[PDB]
Formats: structure tokens, C-alpha cells, sequence
């Protein structure tokens, strides 16, 4: 009824008929002001760039636990060729500055059970879990392929062997995942609805971001009640994300990265 | 009553809202982040076994440094490093016991409890001798970044640390009272910084440590002259942004 | 957040103070 | 001409919360500019209030954020939570990681809770908060004998249950080493008014999350350190 | 301790006092507000159980 | 009656940059009338503004003000300089001098290029200013596609270009153990877009003076001592 | 764009006269030069190994007299000059090392940044005890080109430093706290120091050693008592005049 | 510079400073 | 009782003593 | 008598001396 909700974005627009409204992060939107710290007049209102860029995030299925999680790097998920002009424009600056409209879908029935917590998180740690390595340029930013496990971080992770671990007792990329409800968020109750809206400003720890280096947002989908279905439901479910950067503004114009 | 989280908040309500009840709210505002963090909490610790008219030299003796690098968050040396950089872990002191003491220096209180993603504020640094014997030390600070210039005298019988026209403190004798305390303004190069957690690296060939942010300090204490003081921070307008998880506590 | 004191500072509130200003 | 001074029996003292301050020495410097920032805070009630998850124990004790409900009305309560914000069951919800940090709390706290089962499941909770004096309610006619809602599924989800500030004096202690009049406050217990109901084709197993917060009239007061732990 | 060589009593943000040095006069003075939970205090007895 | 005090905690401390005076020992002294004087500035900024010269290498290694171009269109800079007000390349520059005993700077960099070939000869250079986050620009191609001016010679002996101040930080620092986003912001290079031209009877060299100094917009803060070295 | 260095100077630009940028100045002074120099740097030392009550005599030891010449600038005993003169070249201590510490007395800090031909200034002095025994001593301020007075005690036990009408002071017991500081007014019969170097004699039969004013100080301090003390000054209402070139570095 | 104190000083300013004179 | 200064307390007096309030 | 002092007593005149009274 009022749930059914359509969103425009440049050529492209959303739609949903099970929304519970759209959330805003801290209650702010990126109004695309340009940043006080540059001198140079920057690129701004590319509408070619302002619209949702699609992508699939993962497979649900019944053994996924309560916290088991998929991350999304911002703007990184987005820097691949799949950016489209977005990308390009930002693989050419040195800076950029922006927010997130997000919706995350995923449907199943009214005989499947479970639900998912979609939220975004900034400073939210994305580097790979699975080795005592230090992260790297292109090991840092990437969405997560598989699900992640939870109990490897409530304490965080050092990137130290396993011998040395047991002498660490916390790490500051540890994530109190009983929390993670205080990130602005929305929940996906397959009961209730089909999709999420969230939209979060910019925030950093400087005016606009030197994303080669960092990835000051993430989005983040963790399992909170465990897929259900008994024999003869559609056992395929799977979680998609439509991405769009909010007014993104750029400076410091330069040859491309590679 | 009924509601729907998935909206990604719901009502605060009281018991008027379902039952014969009335609000029972009273006043109160010690649970303001200024006030809360505007009191002294003991986050490091400081050795010298060299005189103040001597050349600074940068010591390590039983996991403690003659110099410190300001800062809520883990520090320590890192991978040899000269002075002590931000960690991005806590480990034990000792090797065998698995018990604190930890050998990194950070702020407990802080770090047990910091509900934020970066924060901004001035730093109170209180620095105290850990015993009754007669002070006689020399402390340069050094602002968020500046350079740390370990030099030689450039006269005899000199504090090195001294030598300096960055702000430094001087106190000595029987007149005095063993402690020195001061206030720094914000001066790292970021607009906040990041209480916990930074993702990202620091250079542009991303070969730093994934995890802590360019220049997210207070600037440093350099300190000669013999003992062992133990230091103290005060957060002054303290200012908080973006609200996150606390550190995990294991299940009672 | 702690300010109880009836007199006024004795350093400026420049000096005692970190100076906050708007870059817009 | 010079003051005569008393030096009080205090002299050299370094009071770590002495509402003054001290000397500055690097004044008439510019905080870097942070006005293009967003997402800030100035109240830590604020956090208390953000629904967190409540860790229920698993058929092989280990921690989830959710309870079991099936087709069947137990004589026992599904879930049991004692009202302190000491409980082992909020140890790691935002309120009580923040309560940690102070003495005393009063007002309101909201117990959230959340059906994630399917959309063709029905059913009936009653939520019951029995204040101290005659101990834990031992059954369904004991609990409604208390302050209570029924929860009856259906389109909206959530059920946002309030505990009522009962308590014999004005603020109520965050921890306590035994339990006492001030520290404790009862319990919130939720039972199955009737049974979880629903067509073939569905799981027996719903899974209700579980979460808690401070209410629109809760406070804290009086900052404090609490019991240092290793983390692990 | 969390760090070595400090005094753990100091390793908090409760109220505490630090005094030491021949500049000093041995002594430590200080004010704090009623803090318990109860309207008043029972100056003797206290007819019951806690 | 004598007043009651509290001596802090830092009683007899020596604050070398306390805000406050201490006891005047020889006042009602007239300092000696300078009224006459001329010369005299009262901002070190103004310093930081004066173009001086930067040390570019000469075949042999040795420091020259200037940089050598001649009948050709190299397919590398002829000159590339780090933007930092650390540059070896700057260190002798008043700009330089003056940053080394700041901790932070901010605003604009005038880079001033100075034609002393002869008369007769012409030529055109691309000046570039590539920010970070790509590393140095390895062609014309791509210095082209960052900031950057085109100087073509001729009546004006002088080219003044700026660097814009480009920064993901409102402050930077002026200098660093290690490079960081903080610290290090780019290079400039100058590229030879045609080949200087000339006719019989002109040496083929010919040198053009390389100098520095803030911008307009250009400021520095926080005093500091920079490491120590012993002059030779 | 185009400009023609040789008038001498030219316009100082941001980025909007070449391309399409603002200006992006903020208000800043922590450049201005009384602000800047308004701060005590380690400046000079001094060393005594005779007590208060006794008659002051013109020592050295290893570099260190118990007297020292107000001014930034290098000062040392001069071929073999009875007190502390204006130097004209920094000398190292050890005659093998070729490292300091000098054996010259000066502001580091300000021999290494005075981009300035001539400065006026009140100068804030600083004196600290090298360690914590209780102090006990005498200091003499004298007027810069006054006479040193370096007579005999008139009087039996008592410091010949304090029988003087002239500044000074005397510090001594526990209840002190090892230093003394004070501010002295510019007494040079110059208009303004030269900061650096001065191109001419100061007599009339030129024989004196060129490079060096006359009177170019803020006068000298004579100390007594036991100890070995540091030096600070600060530049009080500093005020600068042509600005010169700054003492190069060597190239990295 | 380096001027933040509230209250005036307690010493004259022809004494606390060099007093500052024109000779024209 | 026992208040004999003249001069105003130098804290607040909302921090040299406990604030009193009434529930009611 | 012996009362040389231009600032007030800092302690009330109840408390810095003994209060005179007559008793008709």
C-alpha cells in the first residue's frame, strides 16, 4: 500500500512494495558542498554519476549464523570498471567526497523465516580475516566473496601468527557485533519486507577523502536470524544492492590509476 | 505496544505507553560526553635514567620508553621503530602469564569505553614521579607531527630537550611537588580523529600498517632526568562523532 | 563538562583554549 | 605589596576531577576546521537508548540474539531476564556497556522484541515484569499477576515492552557484589499465551531477537571505572 | 595494572588524589556530595534486611 | 587577613611557553629611540612570499639555480619537484627556512621560472602540477592531464605558477619521518612542449632560474624547532 | 601567468589567476614575529664551584665560565679575555670529534633562524639548576657596557656579587624551587642589535676585531654559589628590521 | 605574542616594559 | 553553619556542593 | 590597633572576632 516506493536517480530507479521507509544516517544527507580544504574548483553534479549501481552480494542459505556478515568497501566496490562514470571519474582525482543511498534486496515467502541486519558503518574494518598477513592496496577494499564468520572479531584480529594471537588479547578493529545495531541500520524480517533504505552522509577524519588509500564507509549485511524453509520452498535466496553515491564532488583532476 | 524495528528505529517509551503510569524523569547531565571525559584517567608511563644535563637518548628498559607518543589508543615501539608509534593491538607484558600488565601504552578508560568513530577535543596531560625523591627532569613536547629532533647538545652540561623553542617544562627541587601538568590544544593535520579503528593506509603506495590513520596524535613528551613518572589525560571539550560498538565483555 | 569555577579564567580563552573556527 | 597567603594542608595535591583547570602552553592555536562533520553526539544517554541485542543461551550454551518458539504453551517461561543492568543477558548491549561507566540509573528501559518467524505463523506472548518481594514468578498465573502485555502476532513485527521504574528509592545501582533492595529489581519474564500456529510447509522454530535500551525517561549519573577484565 | 610500574589505584576515571614531594605537607583534603542511593542515611539502627 | 591557597600539582614548574610575564628587575627604563629605523616587518609570512631560489643539479652533481633546455622535446621533465615544503630541492629557500620552524602549512605555492636564454631565442614548456594517489606522471601524456600552464617565451622574461592547494586535509605538515596523504602532495614537472628554437650565432643552452615561495593564500602555524645539524 | 622578475619582486598569486579555483585563506598569526619569538629557548650555561660568601673571581672549566654576556649571538672568552665576549664563529668543544657541542655560547635557534638584519627586543631571562641539591646562590645582572665590578668583598663572608646597587638575586633554601627568572629592559646604547654581522670595527683606530658592534647586548650575569646552571631567554615585544638570508643547510 | 592573560599585569607597564620613546 | 568568608566560593556552587532537588 | 590592612578580612567579622553583645 504506502509500502510501495519508487526512487530516481539519473537513468535509473529503484522500486520496492514492501518498504518501511528510508533511514538517514545521523539524520544528515551529503548536501555536495565542496571541500573548504581545496583550492581548485571541483567536479561536481555528474549526473551520469549520480544514479544506483547494481550489484549481487551473496547467496543465503541455512547455515549461516546469527552475525555472519558480507561487507561492501565505499567507494571501492564501486572503483572497478563496473562504476561506470562514477568510476572513471574517480579513478582519475585524487579526491573525492560523498554519501550513500542504499537499498539491499533480497525476497523470499511467506513460508520462509529469518531476518538480516543491513547497515553502514564507517571506519569499519574490510581487510581480510582469513590470514596473518598485513593487508595490501587490493586485498583491503573488497567485497567479501564469502560470508564472514563472526567470533574472529569480537576482540578483533592481528595480523600476526597464530602462536603470537594468544598474547594479543584485543585488536582495535574488533567489532562488538551485540551493537552493531547503533550503526544506522534497517532489518530485512522476510516476513516484512523485501528490501532496505538507508542513506548516510559524508564523515572522515578530513574534509574530502584520498580514497586510494581508504575506504571511509561500509555497508554491511549480517544474518541475525538464521534462514528457515522446510522441504519444497525455494531453496535459492540471494541478497542484491543497489548503490548510489550521493552529490559525489571531486578535486585534484590527474592521470588515471591503475 | 506493537512497532517494527525493521524501520531501523522505534519509540522510547515510558510506562504511560501501555500501562496506568507517569513519566519519572528527573534532571541530569552527568552523562554529557564533555563531562564525562573531562576528568584525569591514567593512560601511560614514562623512564629516564639519565640526568637532565645530558643529551637525550631514545631507551627502552622493561617495556617502558623515556619518551611518549599522546594518545588515547595503543602505543608502543613498532617493528623497531625509534620512537613509539600508535599500535593496533594490545599484547602482554610478559610472555608466560597471559595477565596484564600489557607492555602498550593507552588510555584503559578509553579504550574499554569509546562509543564513537573519531572524536575531537584539547589534551590535559598530567605527569607524576612515581616516588618521593626530590625532582629534576625536563620534558619537551612536540606537536602532532613536528619533528622530533633528537640532537646533541650544542652547549656542555645541557638538557638537550631543552633546546628548543617547542614547548618544554623545567621543574626542580625540594620546593616543588614532583608532578607537572599542563593543557595542549588539538594540532594534528585531521579535522577528527579516529577513536578506534582507521580503514585505511597512511602513504600512497599503501605500504604502511592497514589500520591506523596519518598523524592521529597529540604530538609527543620527550623526558630526561632520573625516574619513572606516570602520565594522566584529561579530555577537554571533548566532542564525539558517529556512534559505534564498545569493546566486547566476556559473557558472565 | 567540569567548568565550575566562579572567576573568570585567568589566560585567555585563545590561550587556555584551542581556538575553533569554521573553514566556511 | 605582596598577598599574604594560607597554604592549605592540601598543597601539591593533583586532583584528577577538580572542576578547574590548568596551565596552557601552546595557546592561540586553530582546531583544525571540522564543520563539514556530521553524525555527532553530546549525550551518552543518547547510545543508552538505541535498542541492543540481549545474548539468550543456545541448546549448547552458546550466545544468540534470539529465543525459540514453537507450536506448544511451555509451563515455564520461554526467557528470563532479572532487572539489573548487571544481567549476565544485557552484559553486552550498548545500555549496560554504558551504564558500566556510571552508578546509579532511573526511568524507564524497553525491552524490544522482534518476530523473525514466517509470515503464516500466529501466536500470543505474554510479557510479564514481576517487581521483587516474593520472588521469581513461578507460574502463568503468578506472572499475570503482574505488570504485563500480550503480544499478539500479525502485521507489525516488534513488540516494544516497557519496565516500569519500580523501586522503593529514587536511583537504583548499576552493579553490585550481592545482590541487594537497590540493585535489584525482579524479573521480565516472557511466557506463551498460546501456542506459535501455522500451516504445513513451515518450520516448527520461530526465532524471536531479543533487545534492550533505556526508555524516554532513563538517566545515569556519576561517571565511574568499572571492573577491569582481559579481553578475550 | 594495565601498564607496569603505575599505580592501579590512579588507572581510573573515579575521582582520585596523587600527592608526593617535599613541596607537599602531607596531607590531602577534599569534598565529596552525598552519593548513596538513599534519600537519607540511618544514623544508628536500621530496623531490616538489605 | 591572609588568603587561603592551593598549590597545584606543578608548583615551581618552569613553563618555557607559558603565556605570562615574570618579574621586571629593571624597569622605568627608556629603550634606546629607534624611530629612524626602516626595514622593518612584523609577519614572518612576509618572508615565506619572497621568491628565492631552488638547488637543481648540475651535470656533475653540484647545486645551480637554474635548469638547462635546448633544441629538443625530451620525453621526460626536465626538472621534477615533490611537492613538500621538505624538498631537498627547496631546502635552502627562505620558503623553506621559515616552514622548518613551523609544524603545519596551508594555501597556495608560487613556483617562478625565470628565461635567461638569449633574445633570439623561443620556446614553449608545460608546466605541470600532478596531486597523488597515481604516482608521478611518467608522460607528457599524463602530466597534460593533470594541473598545469603552458609557457610560452618571449617580451616577459618570467613565468609565475602556483600549485593549488589540493589537500584531503585543511593543514599539511612541513616534514615527516616517512611520506604520508599528510605530508607529500604531488610533483611538478616541466615538460619542453616545443623545443627551444633559436638561430646561427646562439648557444645551445640556455638556463632558466628556478625559484619558490608561498602564495597569496599561504600560511604556516605552530612554532617548532626543526633537527638539529651541524653547518658546513 | 607571464611576470618579469627582474623589476625586482613579483605578485604573489593563489589558484584563480592561472585556473578556475578560490582562494582558500584562513586566519592565521602564529607567524608574526613578537609571537613567534615571545618563547624561551635554551640560550646559555653557566658554572660555579665557589660558595655565596666569598669574593667572585673569572673561572672556566671545560668550556663553562661563572659569568655569561646577555646575547643571542656566539659569546666565549676571547683570546683570553677576562669575562665572556661576543664571538664571531662557532667553535666544537672537542678539538677531535668535529661534533658539538659547541664550545661557544648562543640561541641555537636563533643563530639558525634570524632572517633579519636587526632586531629590538626586552629580554625575559631563565636560570636553572642542573640538579635537585638545594639551591644557594647569587646572581648579578649588569647593565649592558656598565662596569663589572669583579672587586673584593668589603665585608668578610658575604657574596661580592650582592654588594652592588645593580639587579640581583639571591635564591637559597628547601623551600625554593632551583631557579630564577626575570625580565631586563634593552640597555644597549645601540638603537637596535645587529642579529648577525656587523661590517665594521667599534674603535676609533679600527684595530678591534671587525664584524663585531660595540655594545651589541642586553649586559652580563655573574653568578655565585654552587652549581651548574642553564640558560634560557625570551624575546620579549620582539621587533625585527631587513630581512637577510637565513644560515644554509646542507643539501640532502 | 604570547599575550593571553585576562587580568592586567601586576606590574606597571613602565617597569613590567622597556618604555618606548620617539626622539622626534 | 560554619560559613564565615566574605568572598564568594571560587567553585560553583553546583560543584562545591551536592545539588539539592525535589522528586516532586 | 593594629589594623593595617586596606582589603577586607577574608573571614567574616562574626568568625575573625568574638561577637560583642550586651545583655541589656
Amino acid at each position: 500500500s504506502d509500502r510501495v516506493s519508487s526512487d530516481t536517480a539519473g537513468n535509473t530507479a529503484t522500486n520496492t512494495q514492501s518498504t518501511v521507509g528510508r533511514l538517514f544516517g545521523f539524520g544528515q544527507r551529503h548536501k555536495g558542498k565542496h571541500p573548504a580544504s581545496c583550492a581548485d574548483t571541483a567536479t561536481d553534479k555528474v549526473l551520469a554519476a549520480e544514479r544506483y549501481y547494481t550489484i549481487k552480494l551473496a547467496s543465503w542459505t541455512k547455515t549461516q549464523e546469527s552475525f555472519d556478515h558480507i561487507r561492501v568497501p565505499l567507494p571501492h566496490a564501486l572503483a572497478g570498471e563496473n562504476g561506470g562514470v562514477f568510476s572513471s571519474t574517480l579513478r582519475r582525482h585524487y579526491l573525492c567526497k560523498c554519501g550513500w543511498r542504499i537499498q539491499v534486496q533480497c525476497n523470499a515467502s511467506q513460508f520462509h523465516a529469518g531476518s538480516l541486519l543491513v547497515f553502514m558503518a564507517p571506519e569499519f574494518d574490510t581487510s581480510n580475516h582469513s590470514t596473518e598477513v598485513e593487508p595490501r592496496a587490493d586485498t583491503a577494499f573488497k567485497v567479501d566473496a564469502n560470508w564472514q564468520k563472526h567470533a574472529q572479531i569480537l576482540t578483533g584480529h592481528a595480523y600476526v601468527n597464530t602462536t603470537t594471537k594468544v598474547n594479543v588479547p584485543l585488536a582495535l578493529n574488533h567489532q562488538n557485533f551485540w551493537q552493531w545495531t547503533t550503526y544506522p541500520h534497517q532489518i530485512l524480517n522476510l516476513r516484512t519486507n523485501t528490501t532496505c533504505d538507508l542513506e548516510v552522509p559524508y564523515v572522515n577524519v578530513c574534509p574530502t577523502s584520498s580514497w586510494t588509500q581508504h575506504a571511509n564507509w561500509t555497508l554491511v549485511i549480517a544474518v541475525l536470524t538464521p534462514l528457515q524453509y522446510s522441504q519444497g520452498s525455494a531453496t535459492t535466496i540471494e541478497i542484491t544492492a543497489s548503490i548510489q553515491p550521493v552529490k559525489p564532488v571531486f578535486n585534484g583532476l590527474r592521470h588515471t590509476v591503475v | 505496544g506493537v512497532d517494527n524495528a525493521e524501520k531501523g528505529k522505534v519509540s522510547d517509551d515510558n510506562a504511560s505507553t501501555d500501562f496506568v503510569a507517569e513519566p519519572v524523569k528527573l534532571p541530569e547531565n552527568q552523562t554529557r560526553v564533555s563531562f564525562f571525559y573531562d576528568r584525569s584517567t591514567l593512560s601511560s608511563v614514562l623512564q629516564s635514567t639519565s640526568d637532565v644535563s645530558s643529551k637525550f637518548t631514545p631507551s627502552t628498559a622493561k617495556n617502558l620508553q623515556n619518551s611518549i607518543l599522546l594518545t588515547p589508543l595503543p602505543s608502543d615501539i613498532v617493528n623497531n621503530s625509534v620512537l613509539p608509534e600508535q599500535e593496533r593491538w594490545i599484547s602482554f607484558a610478559s610472555p608466560t602469564t597471559q595477565k596484564p600488565p600489557y607492555k602498550t601504552k593507552q588510555d584503559w578508560n578509553f579504550i574499554m569505553f569509546s562509543p564513537f568513530t573519531y572524536y575531537k577535543c584539547d589534551l590535559e596531560v598530567t605527569l607524576s614521579k612515581n616516588d618521593r625523591e626530590t625532582i629534576s627532569s625536563v620534558v619537551r613536547y612536540v606537536p602532532c607531527g613536528a619533528p622530533s629532533d633528537l640532537s646533541d647538545q650544542t652547549m656542555p652540561q645541557t638538557p638537550s630537550l631543552a633546546d628548543t623553542r617547542d614547548p618544554h617544562m623545567w621543574v626542580v627541587g625540594q620546593g616543588t611537588t614532583n608532578q607537572i601538568s599542563f593543557v595542549i590544544p588539538y594540532t594534528s593535520p585531521l579535522s577528527v580523529l579516529p577513536s578506534v579503528w582507521f580503514n585505511g593506509f597512511s602513504n600512497f603506495d599503501n605500504s604502511s600498517r592497514f589500520g591506523v590513520a596519518p598523524n592521529a596524535d597529540f604530538g609527543r613528551l620527550l623526558l630526561q632526568g632520573q625516574g619513572t613518572f606516570s602520565v594522566h589525560y584529561r579530555y577537554k571539550k571533548m566532542r564525539v562523532f558517529c556512534p559505534r560498538p564498545t569493546v566486547f565483555i566476556p559473557w558472565p | 563538562g567540569n567548568e565550575g569555577v566562579i572567576i573568570n579564567n585567568y589566560y585567555s580563552n585563545q590561550y587556555q583554549n584551542s581556538i575553533d573556527l569554521s573553514a566556511n | 605589596s605582596p598577598f599574604p597567603v594560607t597554604v592549605r594542608e592540601h598543597a601539591g595535591t593533583f586532583f584528577s576531577t577538580t572542576p578547574d583547570t590548568t596551565v596552557p602552553v601552546y595557546g592561540n592555536t586553530i582546531s583544525t576546521p571540522f564543520d563539514y562533520m556530521c553524525g555527532e553526539f553530546t549525550d551518552l544517554l543518547s547510545l543508552c537508548k538505541i535498542p541492543t541485542f540481549l545474548g539468550n543461551l543456545d541448546s549448547n550454551k552458546k550466545r544468540i540474539p534470539y529465543f525459540s518458539a514453537t507450536n506448544s504453551t511451555p509451563a515455564t517461561p520461554l526467557v528470563t531476564y532479572q532487572v539489573t543492568l548487571s544481567c549476565s543477558c544485557m552484559a553486552n548491549s550498548m545500555l549496560a556497556a554504558v551504564a558500566r561507566n556510571f552508578n546509579q540509573y532511573r526511568g524507564s528501559l524497553n525491552y524490544l522484541f522482534v518476530f523473525t518467524g514466517s509470515a503464516m505463523t500466529k501466536g500470543k506472548f505474554l510479557i510479564s515484569y514481576t517487581p521483587p518481594g516474593a520472588g521469581e514468578p513461578k507460574t502463568l498465573d503468578q506472572a499475570m499477576q503482574a505488570t504485563y502485555a500480550i503480544w499478539d502476532l500479525g502485521l507489525n513485527s516488534s513488540y516494544n515492552f516497557t519496565v516500569p521504574f519500580i523501586s522503593p528509592t529514587h536511583y537504583r545501582q548499576t552493579s553490585y557484589n550481592t545482590p541487594t533492595i537497590t540493585s535489584v529489581d525482579g524479573w521480565l519474564t516472557v511466557w506463551q499465551l498460546t501456542p506459535l500456529t501455522y500451516p504445513l510447509g513451515v518450520p516448527n522454530d520461530s526465532h524471536i531477537l531479543t533487545l534492550v535500551s533505556g526508555g524516554d525517561d532513563f538517566t545515569l549519573r556519576m561517571p565511574v571505572t568499572f571492573t577491569k577484565y582481559v579481553p578475550q
